DNA sequence: GGTATGGCACTGGCCGTCGTTTT
DNA sequence: AAAACGACGGCCAGTGCCATAT
């Protein structure tokens, strides 16, 4: 598709031409990401944060470690860290053993750690320890945005990063508190969303019968799944805590009862190709949302005395940066390029609002302000540009 | 020569005969019986006669009879001229000034009935000129008047007449006045302090040397009826104890009374709004005329006087030289690049970064000392009971899960916007943290202040709270201060008072272990406590302010002045201050340099196709704003430059000389004589008995002098009083200078110990007397003494008499240190002035493409391409020669020693800095010069390494 | 031996995670920690922001990369680091066996070879997009990638592995000019540590040499045991990068001024966790008055701590209170304040604790509202550096406290 | 000895005006 | 609803130390 050699070109999506694919960017095994893919990642995670955790009393942030050692359970299909070193002293003296090879095996998936697969575990890890943070007050929650690893069909490995929120509530009103999470969840996805019908949910249950619902996003080819709300009880709570359970009870209305677990666990990756989807539509534009674009306006110079137009475009770069406005500095060398093909970069780039500046701008002060949405031109007085930029976004940020 | 009486080496043997030639003069007067008697007596016959290797060059030809009738032939040749010149404005009458002021661009001139023409260039061999400069905006001249002998002249700035959102900070020369006559050519510019008008000149920027030179006012009326600087405070408060015919024969300060004195007649009147200075822009757009009408009497004033005053120039030197030296001498220049921006902002920042690791030292302590108001714990302190622990009270006029509830928000915002409707019931005038004590509240910045910072940003050093926040203490007691007699520290003895925790402090203190020092003063009424002044490093009964002065820095090192039981870091803080002081002091100057960067299309094409060439390097240079004879002495002066202080381990800003850099593809050639203030006197000396160098004993030390053994004048005076060298010049130049039995009793109290007391009195009787005229080191009494009580005193050499403020028809008695002193600065200034005329003929006959770059504190550098580096440091070390010849010849002695026929080293290098084999090291970059800036290290040659590079031929081929 | 009660402070205002014995030095030190808590978390994300916005966000050449944590392929077999390995094979290979005498034990060379490992340091990433990175600024040398990221260190199963947290600037500049560079930063880097710190003395650097003779500088802290690297700086040259592309040299050239050279890359690293661990080691106390005063508080400045305001309740009706707080806790959100909402909590504490325990949790201010606020809107205010209470008006308060943020920033 | 210069802290004295009181 | 006023705020200038310069 087009989209993808856009994405290649404008620094959206790294490698090279032959390394990038469908498949890999939904595996997760691509090369990487460019920096205007990392920054609108960035942007993407900072929205989630603000939405989820910021606002809500009832949810902490939480770090875990990316693997933990020790005994392990057999039968996963996570990443095992074999010891190089061990195997490579012994390489220095080979034993001769005869039967030790599956022995040797089964002590290597006995001991040796293995990598992080979800979120959920390392969230559990915490659970008594922060409940101590609201006075055994049993609903909360816990929140954490990091890399997971997954086998991808000599088995390769894939890079996800995925933005989870565990949510421990009574079991008197665990199904309710999940329809309002998913409510939430879905209208956060279309909060942004050009055409917000393209995202959907639907209901599922687990093996067990545990409810819980998934939310997708009509790529063009297919839907594809972008987050899970699953109910998982007590069994896992329980299972990480053998035994005595005195120490996992709740006070919930001076009642003391276990936990129910709600995992809400959506992948960034994938939602960041949907929107880059999204938003791409006889220009070539890329009409990312205000809030999301990682670059908001492009600032350039016109004809005229080069030492002049770089101060003020220097000083008008630094004001921009001061009030929170990433700018893309194309004044630091003249293009020497049309004004189109300027403005179809800057629009494969995703980017507000274009700003030319000339030696008018020393005259009277007037520079050229050109838009993406509207492509329209408009002559504004500089020092309003700041103030009216922030009127803008924050109009988007509000309707 | 090899040899001559008394065992001295000679000049060489061809150098001699090519100066001089062995012909009229006599062997002394045949008799040496005075001389060897006195340097008997003396005990100072001492023969540490090493010779040194002897050089054979062929000097460039001289002209007349002998080297002075050759020096006055080259000064004449470079200030006819000139002269010529000003002889136009001596003759020349204009007539009255127009009606009304144009209103233009550029340079507009006035015919005789104010019908104004526009003008490219006034195209005049003459002028007085006057310029304005708004200094609002910046450094940008806004207009000018100039006077020509048969016109009126006047120009108007671009950025006066057009109006533009906003202009370049970085000037060009493209922004200022021109003058430019491309190609009678000699031009001469007259005005007062007239270096501030140079440095708004279009051309005057150019590298390649200008041929128009600059003539002061002040500088002559300085020379001819100036002021020292004890004259000039006396002069204007009366406006001597026993004489004041002088007191109406000289001028001070502003152009007004100058042109009083000299001309006499209506008082110039000065304008109550002085709108270049005080309102923008705007104002003067709409006050043109009035202004430009008011400058015009400056420049008409300025054309009076110097019409008084030329020929009492002219008549008082007559001698060629002062003038040449005199017109040379205003011209310095000094090449800039884009690290002076670099080395502006790196100092500001490291001042910046410093003062508030200090400032937020002390906000800690501030914050920490807050907290002793809960119980009144405060009172129990032995430092903080004696502030104001008050507060103002405030006054003021008389589970389940949840639906949507888009409600719940937007009813709970409503009742928060409905809260603040409240704003009615509070006064408009805030109040300023009335929960805070009040103490706090004097250093807490008010809540409207356009630069409020968080905290008490206003505490610093200095203050009557920062040694008692500190709780420093004095061999074990704490500081106290009182309102009269100054900081000190208290005693425990026999609003509450805190006796008990002031003893227990001592107690404290004395397990680790009636006290003496300043009187114990009982006025201060402290019951259970005594004061005791702070020793200061004068006398007692005197009141002393910070204890955070430089002095206590060692004292502070011995263990009595701490800061333990309360804090720490106490020689901490002083290291910053000592750090900081100097850049504190000089930043506003040194900041406000005015820098104009020449473009890339008008360098010359030697600094573009060097290697080193930066394309975004910026090539600038910088004029000193020097009043030339600025002082009695007729020596430059100017608080940036000229002064003796260079880069130092400590000091942050002392970095300033090192920005001074060649441009790429040019070298800085420089030089510094060696103790020709000595000289000077040793000379006197010498010639006013007989006709040889070292004549008596100090001529003897001086010469041929040895800072192995020590029998250099210095380090002999070092180790016969105990001090160190650097720091031994005080102790001589004082006493050269006749600074008296009084001054060599203060210093030898003041500078350490055990030269305090009767010492002081006794001691100084060793370095000046022996068992009124005569005896030892009177000796010099009967020349200086003779030559400053003339009818006419006047320089031995050149031939200027003093000013006709200090003459002894003026005054008899009062300035006679300064008169005596006098006689040899004039003497360095005279050398100077025969140096510079003598390189500027130099480079002009061998086609060197360098010129002079400043001089500084009797220092001389010169700006010169790379190709002819050493053919300068020939130059430069042959001039040095043919002054002292000079001197010795003016003297009445015809022969010259070795020892001083050249200068110690000539100065090579890339930059400007006191000694090459030094790196400029600062707190502002700690970092090598050669390694933050990229310079080599450079070095100095002697005589011979310059012969052997340049073959001994001073032409370009070899 | 002070450090203990720092611990315990650390260790119970939920700042780090796990027990006495798990937390210690050398595992702090290390990285083999069970991790950091809530706060400690905020903590390092406002770090790792002021890094950002001190390095990246004000230079107009700076770009950000992200690079994986793994390196997949065929390896050098002597580095004998850690290997992946998926087990959805060695399953597999459990059904059966097969040249298990000696043969297979030389498919430890296999092992070495046909697996990868985790990633070690971020420099390996930044030099990968060197070439892709040269279209962002039509090939002008001076320019940098910047990235913040965890690494993995194996330390003495006989041996395990610990994560650390650090940023990296990768710097290529001509090689005329490399060292220039480097003394810059050096010296900006230094000035950003000091910036915050209440002690800067503390920090230092000293110069060093590699085996090979290049250039570089170190920046140390001065923990209460000794002095411990934070950060280091190394003048790399050309040997990775040629040793990376070889052949066609030619695309590695980039312009300076007039001519096309092969630039040097300088490498900047600085540990975040290690960062985190000195600032909070430099904010105790640890002087008559401190024997006096002892009041234990972290005073972290105030753009690094985790919260900045406290909301309190007093008595009075608890719908009215409720009410105002909610209101005011939303327009303090609104603006990038993070508040704590001690009004839920009930009243079983009194003033002085809560106090002693904002002040061990580092808040900047403590806001308390009543009655009197719904009466005129006059709420009090207390401040942790100087303890004292001020009555102050609501409509002011967001505004101040921007205010106050700011004015401590930009200084 | 015998001054002047720039910087900065402290302090009385001046005018202002905003809440405050009469009419 | 008008017009006066008193206990407290910006602000210029004078006094007094200290570093630089020599
Ligand atoms: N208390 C002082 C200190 C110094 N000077 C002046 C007189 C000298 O002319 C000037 C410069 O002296 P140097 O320190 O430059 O001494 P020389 O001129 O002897 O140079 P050098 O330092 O090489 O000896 O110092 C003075 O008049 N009074
Ligand atoms: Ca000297």
């Amino acid at each position: 598709e087009a989209l993808l050699e856009i994405c290649q070109r404008r620094h959206f999506l790294s490698g090279s031409k032959q390394q990038l694919s469908r498949d890999s960017l939904l595996s997760g095994c691509h090369p990487g990401f460019g920096p205007l893919g990392v920054e609108l990642r960035k942007n993407l995670a900072a929205e989630w944060w603000t939405s989820v955790v910021v606002f809500r009393e009832q949810v902490f942030p939480v770090d875990a470690l990316h693997h933990k050692p020790g005994p392990l359970l057999p039968g996963d299909s996570a990443f095992r860290l074999v010891s190089a070193e061990t195997l490579r002293e012994i390489l220095q003296d080979k034993e001769l053993s005869k039967e030790q090879l599956v022995a040797f095996l089964e002590n290597v998936l006995k001991t040796s750690g293995k990598l992080r697969e979800n979120l959920l575990h390392g969230a559990l890890e915490h659970y008594v320890n922060c409940l101590d943070l609201v006075n055994k007050r049993l609903p909360y929650g816990l929140a954490q945005i990091g890399v997971c690893f997954h086998p991808v069909f000599v088995k390769s490995i894939g890079e996800k990063t995925e933005a989870s929120l565990v949510w421990f509530t009574p079991p008197r009103t665990s199904n309710q508190w999940l329809d309002f999470w998913l409510r939430h969840r879905l209208q956060w996805w279309r909060k942004f969303a050009m055409s917000p019908s393209n995202f959907s949910s639907s209901d599922c249950q687990d093996e067990e019968g545990r409810k819980g619902n998934k939310l997708y996003y009509n790529f063009p080819w297919g839907k594809e799944l972008i987050e899970t709300l699953w109910n998982l009880g007590d069994h896992e709570l329980l299972h990480m805590y053998p035994g005595n359970v005195s120490k996992l009870h709740g006070r919930d209305g001076r009642k003391n009862v276990v936990p129910c677990v709600l995992s809400v666990n959506g992948d960034l990756d994938r939602g960041m190709l949907a929107y880059l989807y999204d938003s791409f539509q006889h220009r070539k534009v890329l009409k990312l949302h205000p809030c999301l674009a990682p670059i908001k306006v492009a600032l350039d110079v016109g004809r005229g005395p080069t030492l002049e137009l770089r101060q003020v475009c220097q000083g008008l770069f630094n004001e921009l940066l001061e009030n929170g406005i990433s700018v893309w500095p194309g004044y630091l060398e003249t293009m020497q390029s049309s004004l189109e093909q300027l403005y179809s970069k800057y629009d494969e780039m995703s980017i507000l609002f274009t700003v030319l500046v000339t030696e008018t701008t020393l005259e009277n002060g007037l520079i050229h302000l050109r838009s993406r949405d509207t492509t329209m031109k408009e002559m504004m007085h500089i020092s309003k540009l700041k103030d009216f930029l922030i009127k803008y976004i924050s109009s988007a940020k509000n309707v | 020569l090899r040899h001559n009486p008394l065992d001295i080496q000679m000049l060489s043997r061809g150098l001699h005969e090519q100066i001089f030639g062995q012909g009229g003069e006599m062997p002394g007067e045949a008799a040496v019986r005075r001389s060897v008697e006195h340097l008997q007596k003396h005990g100072l016959w001492g023969q540490p006669a090493v010779p040194l290797p002897d050089v054979e060059l062929r000097l460039p030809p001289l002209y007349g009879d002998n080297l002075d009738q050759h020096f006055r032939l080259l000064a004449q040749k470079q200030s006819l001229p000139y002269l010529e010149a000003a002889n136009l404005l001596l003759q020349a009458q204009l007539p009255p000034k127009p009606p009304a002021w144009a209103w233009a661009e550029g340079w507009t001139r006035y015919g005789p009935e104010g019908e104004a023409v526009p003008v490219a260039i006034p195209e005049e061999r003459a002028l007085v000129f006057d310029v304005e400069v708004c200094l609002a905006e910046g450094t940008c001249p806004t207009l000018a008047v100039a006077i020509s002998p048969s016109a009126w002249y006047s120009w108007c700035s671009q950025r006066l007449v057009e109006e533009r959102y906003s202009w370049t900070s970085q000037l060009s020369p493209a922004d200022l006045i021109p003058l430019e006559v491309p190609t009678w050519q000699e031009q001469l510019v007259v005005g007062h302090n007239v270096s501030f008008d140079r440095a708004h000149i279009r051309e005057q920027y150019l590298i390649q040397g200008s041929r128009m030179r600059f003539l002061d006012t002040m500088s002559m009326h300085m020379a001819i009826s100036g002021l020292s600087s004890f004259q000039r405070s006396l002069w204007i408060a009366a406006k001597a104890i026993s004489s004041w015919d002088w007191l109406d024969i000289s001028s001070v300060n502003s152009l007004a009374e100058v042109h009083r004195l000299y001309v006499g007649g209506p008082p110039l009147e000065k304008e109550p709004r002085e709108l270049f200075v005080k309102g923008t822009m705007k104002d003067i757009r709409e006050n043109f005329q009035d202004l430009m009408q008011y400058c015009a009497q400056d420049v008409w004033a300025t054309h009076e006087v110097f019409q008084q005053q030329l020929p009492l120039f002219l008549e008082r030197c007559p001698h060629p030289v002062t003038l040449a030296g005199m017109l040379e001498m205003g011209v310095s220049y000094l090449p800039v690049n884009q690290n002076w921006e670099r080395y502006l902002a790196e100092a500001q920042g490291t001042y910046e970064e410093l003062q508030r690791e200090m400032k937020k030292s002390l906000m800690d302590l501030a914050n920490d000392a807050c907290q002793l108001l809960s119980g009144e714990r405060y009172k129990e302190d032995p430092w903080l009971w004696d502030l104001e622990w008050d507060l103002q009270e405030f006054k003021q006029k008389k589970p389940c899960s949840e639906e949507e509830e888009f409600q719940q928000d937007v009813m709970a915002r409503a009742c928060l916007q409905k809260l603040k409707g409240t704003t009615e019931l509070l006064p408009k005038r805030p109040q300023h943290l009335p929960g805070h004590p009040g103490w706090y509240r004097k250093l807490c910045p008010r809540l409207d202040d356009p630069a409020w910072t968080p905290g008490p940003s206003l505490l610093s050093l200095q203050m009557r709270v920062t040694p008692k926040l500190m709780a420093l203490t004095w061999d074990g007691f704490p500081l106290h201060y009182s309102e009269r007699h100054g900081w000190g520290y208290l005693v425990p003895g026999r609003v509450v008072c805190p006796y008990r925790a002031i003893e227990s402090l001592y107690r404290k203190h004395c397990l680790e272990q009636y006290h003496h020092g300043n009187g114990p003063y009982n006025d201060v009424d402290i019951p259970g406590c005594w004061f005791f002044k702070l020793p200061h490093k004068d006398g007692n009964s005197c009141n002393v302010g910070s204890p955070f002065a430089k002095d206590f820095l060692p004292k502070m090192e011995d263990g009595t002045l701490q800061a333990g039981p309360g804090g720490a870091s106490g020689p901490r803080a002083l290291e910053i201050n000592k750090m900081i002081s100097f850049w504190r002091n000089a930043h506003k100057r040194i900041s406000s340099q005015m820098v104009v960067w020449l473009p890339r299309s008008a360098l010359p094409r030697a600094v573009i196709r060097h290697p080193d060439y930066d394309e975004e390097g910026l090539y600038g240079a910088i004029l000193p704003q020097v009043v030339t004879a600025g002082t009695i002495t007729r020596r430059a002066v100017e608080p940036t430059w000229l002064t003796a202080s260079n880069a130092r381990p400590d000091r942050v800003g002392s970095e300033l000389k090192a920005m001074v850099q060649a441009p790429p593809g040019y070298t800085l050639v420089g030089a510094d004589v060696d103790s020709q203030e000595l000289w000077i006197a040793a000379v006197l000396g010498d010639a006013h008995f007989a006709g040889m160098h070292g004549c008596t004993a100090f001529g003897w030390m001086t010469l041929q002098g040895r800072k192995s053994r020590g029998t250099d004048l210095h380090s002999k005076t070092a180790t016969t009083v105990g001090i160190s060298r650097e720091h031994a010049k005080i102790f001589n130049y004082g006493r050269i200078y006749g600074a008296g039995q009084p001054f060599a009793e203060r210093l030898l109290m003041q500078f350490n110990h055990r030269l305090t007391q009767q010492e002081a009195a006794e001691k100084a009787q060793q370095m000046y007397a022996a068992t009124w005229k005569g005896g030892t080191e009177s000796e010099m009494f009967n020349k200086l003494e003779s030559i400053a009580t003339s009818d006419i005193p006047r320089t031995p050499v050149l031939g200027c008499c003093i000013s006709r403020a200090l003459e002894p028809s003026a005054v008899q008695e009062e300035f006679m240190t300064s008169r005596v002193n006098w006689v040899v600065q004039s003497s360095a200034v005279d050398y100077l002035h025969l140096m510079l005329v003598a390189m500027k003929w130099l480079f002009e006959e061998f086609a060197i493409d360098g010129r002079f770059c400043i001089s500084i504190h009797d220092e001389v550098r010169y700006l010169v391409r790379e190709e002819d580096r050493y053919r300068a440091a020939l130059a430069l070390q042959i001039t040095n020669l043919l002054t002292r010849c000079m001197f010795a010849y003016k003297l009445g002695l015809n022969d010259l020693p070795q020892s001083v026929a050249f200068f110690s080293a000539v100065d090579i290098d890339r930059c400007l800095r006191k000694e090459v084999t030094m790196d400029c090291k600062t707190p502002s970059n700690p970092t090598g010069m050669e390694r933050r800036y990229g310079i080599p290290q450079g070095e100095a040659l002697d005589i011979y390494q310059i012969i052997e590079l340049t073959k001994g031929s001073l032409e370009k081929r070899s």
